[PDB]
């Protein structure tokens, strides 16, 4: 239930809320919702074992 | 009306600072579904 961003664009200033995200394009591959190569979601859950 | 934003998109972030001749100086959190809330005094 707790999400953190693995990677992003250029870094933040103090005190941003950036809850809106869709996808990152790591190449010329047009995934746009596919978990295949050169495309991944930024949000990924901790697990907290 | 002073609609702000970073891309002016439904998915991303936006603001809808509005003003009038009355106490409706409301600064809403995130309104994006309205394309143009113009003068609607009817």
């Amino acid at each position: 239930n707790y999400l953190y961003r693995l990677f992003r664009k250029s870094k933040l200033k103090p005190f941003e809320r950036d809850i809106s995200t869709e996808i990152y394009q790591a190449g010329n591959k047009p995934c746009n919702g596919v978990a295949g190569p050169n495309c991944y979601s930024p949000l990924q859950s901790y697990g907290f074992r | 009306g002073w609609i702000f934003g970073t891309t002016l998109d439904s998915k991303t972030q936006s603001l809808l600072i509005v003003n009038n001749a009355t106490n409706v100086v409301i600064k809403v959190c995130e309104f994006q579904f309205c394309n143009d809330p113009f003068l609607d005094v009817y």
